[PDB]
């Protein structure tokens, strides 16, 4: 569920 | 006009050149064999890379981190196709690093249907004659990503409150650099509808590619489902 998008939006 | 636009603009211009494409990826447009297989892989790599620089570029756009979080993913997933176009258009037109004439062939033999290659480069040529500056490429990208009209958006008005300033700054920029023809602002805005037409055809190219066993990276899979 938008696992990888959410990770780069918080880096 | 206004100094407050400069505080908003140049800071967007800060982010637009913060990252270019790594030399480790662009140099294989030259170095490696022109195979239909490797053509697709290089394009996958650069597309993979460009999603990363866009997420960073958008993460800084003023007010992006304040929006709802189930909507920012809808913003990115709906604009990634189109923003990749703007950057690759700026590369083809300025002929920057991108290796224009060699990159175009690697695109022309990647399994893409001919009905999608023709309107693609017609766009590339057409947006070249616009003689657009870097700030125009940068804003148009910001406006495309912050599009309130995207699918599965809930707070559509929230996006408008942040897309509206950038639209005014851009028309106030077709005020200075071209006072001869007031229609230039309306000519750049036509491109955003051009890109929407491409987003329709791009969903077709993707399903045609995976029909033929073209694996993508995990991240392109997430941003295109
Ligand atoms: O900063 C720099 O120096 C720089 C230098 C470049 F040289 C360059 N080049 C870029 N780009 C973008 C759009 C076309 C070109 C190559 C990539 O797109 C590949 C793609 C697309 C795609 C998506 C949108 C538009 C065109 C596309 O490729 C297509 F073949 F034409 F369809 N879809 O799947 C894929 C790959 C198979 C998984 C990303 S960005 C970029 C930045």
């Amino acid at each position: 569920e938008n696992a990888l998008l959410r990770y780069l939006l918080d880096k | 006009l206004t100094p407050d636009q400069q505080t908003l603009l140049h800071f967007i211009m800060d982010s637009y050149n913060k990252q270019r494409m790594p030399q480790e990826i662009t140099n294989k447009i030259l170095k490696e064999e022109f195979s239909a297989e490797e053509n697709f892989l290089i394009l996958t790599e650069m597309a993979t890379n460009h999603v990363q620089v866009l997420v960073e570029f958008t993460k800084k756009l003023p007010g992006f981190q304040t929006l709802d979080h189930e909507d920012q993913i809808a913003l990115l997933k709906g604009s990634a196709v189109e923003a990749m176009f703007l950057r690759s258009a700026e590369i083809f037109n300025k002929k920057l690093s991108g290796h224009s004439d060699l990159l175009e062939e690697r695109i022309r033999n990647s399994g893409i249907s001919d009905e999608y290659i023709t309107p693609m480069f017609s766009f590339y040529k057409s947006i070249g004659e616009l003689k657009m500056t870097q700030e125009e490429y940068a804003l148009l990208t910001a406006i495309v990503i912050l599009s309130p009209d995207r699918q599965y958006i809930k707070d559509r008005e929230a996006v408008e409150k942040l897309q509206e300033p950038l639209l005014d700054v851009l028309q106030k920029l077709c005020k200075i650099h071209q006072p001869e023809n007031p229609q230039h602002f309306a000519c750049l805005l036509g491109r955003l509808t051009e890109l929407r037409t491409f987003n329709h055809h791009h969903a077709e190219m993707l399903m045609s590619w995976r029909v033929n066993d073209h694996k993508f990276t995990p991240l392109l899979c997430e941003i295109w489902d």
